Parts: C-alpha cells; structure tokens; sequence
C-alpha cells in the first residue's frame, strides 16, 4: 500500500481530562459535525496528490462517533463515507465502512481488495466528532476528535501483524466498550458512553507493544498512534490522528517505506502495516 | 524456456447456513395495531406475507443464534476452529445486546462490533475479526473480502457471518416496520484445492445521490404515544428507476468473460417484487432462473442474499458445478454483483 498523500483537519479546541487514561485531547465544540473536518481533510489529500475526487475508485470511513456526522446531527447511518461521496463528486467510487477496525487492519484489508480489484486511488479516511459520547470520567479515557484523510494506491505487497500489549503478559486487560445510553430523554443527549476500566500500566504496555511488533520489521522507520496523555508532553495526545505529523516528516525525509502501528482498544491488541511512500 | 505465470488461488463456497427467529409474525399481527395507511394493496406490493423478530425474552438476539449457527456450520464441515484463519461480520442495526460469556455484563451497547467477541467465544485463536458494513449487501462483501484474501494466499479459511437484528431498529408507528425482519446468515470460504469452484468476477460501485432517503436516525415515533423517548429509528423521508444493480451484473460478467446466457441461476437481494423482477428483466434473467424469497421472511438486509442462496441449493435449483450470479443493492446507496463458480455447496 502506498501513501499518496495525508491529511488531517483537528478541532484547536483542547480538553484535559484526568486519570490514569486521561489527557488533553481535542474536542469538537457545540453543534460541529465530523464532515466540517473530513472533508477540508480529503481535500488536502487530494490536492497534494494531484488527483480529482472524479478520479476516485474506493471510499472505507472509519468513525466511531454515532451522531454530529453531517449536517442533519441526528443522522447515523448511513456511514460517513457515502456523504462524502456525495459532496466530493467521486461517482466512479465504491464505498463501505469498517466500523470499529484499526487503521493498521483496515489498510491491510483495503490494500487486499484495492490490488485485487485495480484500483488505483483509494480512500481511507478515519474522523470523530463525538459530542454524543460521554467520556470515561473515572479513568480520563476520552476520543480525540478530528479527520484523518489517507489517500493510497494499492499495492497488495502491504505486510500485517497483530501483536499482543507490553507489560505484563499475564495480565488480562479490560477492554474498551460504549454501552448504549438507556436513559435518551432528548434527541441531543449522549448517545452511548466510553467505557475503559483505569489501567495505569495499559498506556506503557499499549507502546511496548509497539515496540515489540515493530521488532518484525526492523529495517523500517515506523508512526504509531497515542491514545493517552501519560508520558506525552503537556499531557496532549492526538489519538489515531498523531499519525500525520509522522507520516509527514517521513515524507521530508524522503522515506520511501514505513511502518505503521494502530492500537486497538477494543481487542487490546497492536497491529502494523507496513506502507509504501510517495517522494517529492 | 520462459518463466511462469502467478496465480490466483480459486475462492471454494465451502458451506453456508442460516438462522431465522423462531416466531414468525403475520401482516393482520397486534404488532402492526398503532401502524397508519395499512392498504391490501401494500401488502401485494412489497411481496411480504410473514416476518420474523427475535424474541430477547427467550435467548433470541443477533449474538447467540449466530454463534449456534456457527457452531453447527463449524461442526457439519469438519472445521477446527483454530484454522480459521479470518472472521467477517456484519450487522447493518448500530444496536448490538449480547457478548455471550466474553463480555457477560456488558449489555445493549454501540460497540465493540460482534467480529472479535464472536471469535473468543467460538474460539477462532487464529482468526483476523473483521467487522464491515454495506447494509443490504454486506455478505457479498464480505464474500468479496473473504475471496481477495484467499486470493492472494493472505488466508486459507475464512468464515462470514451476517446478522440482522433490524427489529430493534424499527417503528411500529410507522408502515416502514411492515417490511424488514431479523435473520442470521454463516458461510466458510475457503482455498480452492480445484477447480470446481471460484470467484470468476465481481463489481461493486456506490451513489450517494439520494443517501438521506434511507437513514438511521435518532428522532420520535412518527406517530407517538403518550411520552415519547427519543430512539434510535430507521428512517424513510424523501421526495426513478432501477439501473444500478444490472450494471453491476454487466460489469461483473463482462470482467469474467461471460454472458446472461452462460449463467445457469441467479439469486437476488429481496427488496420487493417489482424490483427483482426489474434486475432480472435488465440483465436478461427468466423468471425460472431466481426465487423470491420475501415472502414468509420479509426483507432481511443482508441475510435475504444468502438465505436465497440457501434455498436455492436446498431446493434443487442451484446445482453443482453452476455459474451463478449473485447481485443486489443497499442502503447508501451501493450495489454489487458477483459472478460465482460453484462446486458442491455443503448446507447445514
């Protein structure tokens, strides 16, 4: 799989929230919905590249957020991705939705039917805006908001792995869930809250278990994602989209392949890609 | 003297099941009592007699008849559970509500989806969960998925499942409840060790044109009763012709190499009559060569798809070593086609 090009589109407003799963993390504010981010995002992409949204074959959306999705907020399905089909004019495209994959798995897969099929600019785009998500207050886990806009071209040379959590290999981590809110009284209300048990030890084991798979892959350079704030300067975290500021200073320095390490907080795991770059 | 050319490992339809809700609902059910505009002539129209709901009451949800139909799939074909080698699950409802032993406690939630919980419980150790989304047409997805993975030799067993908990999803103050229904829906593909079957081609595109038409929407009762909490509801408001699924079909068999006539069987998405007739007819199919199965089911989402298909090889119409076409279109709105070489098709 290769990177034509990223892009990215956060909200500047920042939250700290306090645990051992806590942080600063950016926040969508008010009435904001995912596609006043996504689509700036995929824009930059495409620009960069130099490719027309005509010119795309494959649109995958990855978006926990179950509302502030598009303009009418009370939309939740269809997924993201076929709204922004439509805004962006990519007729020849098809579009599906990975739900609650990594980005690591989901480029993996995508990667697979893209080559598979032939096609030649795929779009994998993963964006949050989840004011209808109550946070975890006892642990500090909370979603970071924003777009991330991947534009690649499949190659099906793309390698995979899915490694276990650092730290102690016995220990059984609880994994996150959202259970649905049982009490809706207004159509604005949270929709579901976030569920992740505090782990002081989970964000060392979540990056040694980076470390530990990119030990796979040892002639690659490798971006990862930072779900939480310990450890982090300021205590700022980005989530799955701290993988543009990597990925583009690999570009600056003319990395031609790369690693990339998603952390999946519903199975617990890690999973790395191993991706292709585009040059200057 | 010349070097050899790389091949695609053949996609082989191992086995394929289906588990539909014990109790089925007629169209003169109490269910229907607060519903509006209940002509005869929309009845005849949507080609729905009876439907099927889960019954939570009784151990029926989207999690536990998947794992029983699983398990009876896993068991009829001899199937370890640690070669599996990739899981692909589907649920079009948002709403899932049971987790079986893995998440116990855990309740009606948003996610995590059923792909990585399934596999614990089922214990697939070596299987990649995936969970994707396509509405109507997730399982030829998922086929789709499973077949480029085998494929390119990234995956030698590959078990998929649909399931369609929509009544959760449904508002019984509305006639739009009067259509779908619950369903399950298992199939293991696995590496062909011949030629007897393959994936000789599909195609799959989107249009996103009248996206709003069919959403899920968190709104009230369309027609509420006393104090109305606000719910997650499947929605039908807009204000045509069926072309898209036919050119799936077209670009599907044009990329095998094959014509209407050289397709022996053809199975349908269950939307509504008119409609399958409308595919058929635009590709060239005969009445004789598919089935309409909303009848005693109702529109199952993705389920409709493999139930037919089912049917199809339990009945007798769909035999060994036919070239079937698979095709129909979904909410999104996206549409896929897929053109099937089939060997022997284990049904359990």
């Amino acid at each position: 799989m290769l990177i034509q090009a990223v892009g990215v589109n956060l909200p500047p407003s920042y939250v700290c929230l306090e645990g051992p799963l806590g942080g600063e993390r950016p926040r969508a504010q008010g009435d904001e919905m995912l596609m006043q981010r996504l689509l700036p995002a995929v824009r930059e992409a495409l620009d960069e590249a130099a490719v027309k949204p005509e010119e795309i074959d494959l649109i995958v959306g990855l978006a926990l957020s179950p509302d502030h999705l598009i303009e009418n907020r009370d939309i939740m399905a269809p997924k993201i991705g076929h709204p922004l089909q439509k805004v962006l004019g990519a007729n020849r495209a098809h579009v599906f939705d990975l739900t609650d994959s990594s980005l690591a798995r989901a480029l993996y897969v995508v990667d697979t039917l893209a080559s598979d099929q032939g096609y030649r600019n795929v779009l994998v785009v993963r964006g949050e805006s989840s004011q209808g998500l109550e946070v975890d207050s006892e642990s500090g886990f909370a979603l970071a908001d924003g777009a991330l806009a991947l534009l690649c071209r499949p190659t099906g040379k793309a390698a995979f792995r899915r490694g276990a959590l650092g730290g102690d290999p016995a220990q059984e981590w609880l994994p996150l869930s959202i259970p649905l809110n049982t009490d809706i009284r207004q159509v604005g209300d949270v929709k579901g809250h976030l569920n992740l048990p505090a782990q002081p030890g989970l964000p060392e084991a979540v990056r040694a278990g980076f470390t530990r798979l990119a030990g796979d892959f040892p002639q690659l350079n490798w971006v990862r994602e930072e779900w939480f704030g310990q450890g982090r300067p300021d205590g700022r975290c980005l989530g799955p989209f701290e993988l543009a500021s990597q990925l583009r200073a690999a570009q600056r320095d003319r990395l031609d392949e790369l690693l990339l390490i998603s952390f999946d907080p519903f199975g617990m795991v890690v999973e790395g890609v191993t991706l292709e770059l585009a040059g200057e | 003297n010349l070097y050899f050319q790389g091949h695609m490992h053949k996609v082989k339809l191992a086995a394929i099941t289906c588990e539909l809700p014990a109790r089925s609902y007629e169209n003169d059910d109490p269910v229907f009592a607060a519903v509006p505009d209940l002509s005869e002539s929309w009845w005849q129209f949507w080609g729905v007699n009876r439907r099927g709901y889960f019954d939570p009451r009784n151990g029926e949800n989207e999690f536990s008849l998947v794992v029983r139909a699983a398990e009876r799939l896993l068991r009829s074909s001899d199937t370890a559970p640690d070669s599996v080698d990739m899981l692909i699950c589907s649920a079009s409802s948002p709403i899932m509500t049971d987790a079986g032993d893995v998440l116990p406690d855990l309740r009606g939630r948003l996610y995590p989806r059923m792909a990585n919980v399934l596999s614990k419980q089922l214990g697939l150790s070596r299987a990649l969960p995936l969970d994707s989304q396509m509405e109507c047409a997730s399982f030829l997805l998922n086929l789709r998925l499973a077949a480029s993975m085998i494929r390119q030799g990234k995956a030698e067993k590959v078990l998929v499942v649909c399931s369609e908990y929509i009544s959760n999803l449904l508002d019984f103050t509305s006639r739009t409840s009067t259509l779908f229904a619950d369903g399950c829906a298992v199939a293991l593909l696995t590496r062909g060790d011949d030629d007897s079957c393959d994936l000789l081609a599909s195609a799959e595109h989107s249009d996103a044109t009248f996206y709003e038409v069919a959403t899920g929407r968190w709104r009230l009762p369309e027609n509420p009763t006393g104090e109305a909490k606000p719910r997650l509801y499947f929605s039908l408001f807009s204000d045509f012709v069926p072309t898209n699924v036919p050119i799936a079909m077209r670009r599907a068999l044009e990329k095998a190499g094959l014509g209407s006539d050289d397709i022996d069987y053809f199975v349908f998405h269950q939307p509504a009559p008119f409609l399958v007739k409308a595919w058929a007819e635009g590709i060239g199919a005969r009445p004789e060569q598919y089935q309409l199965t909303m009848g005693d089911t109702g529109v199952m989402i993705s389920v409709s798809i493999p139930y037919t298909l089912m049917t199809g090889l339990r009945e007798g119409k769909i035999r060994p070593g036919d070239r079937i076409v698979m095709a129909g279109a979904a909410t999104g709105w996206g549409f896929a086609a897929q053109v099937w070489q089939l060997g022997e098709v284990l049904v359990c």
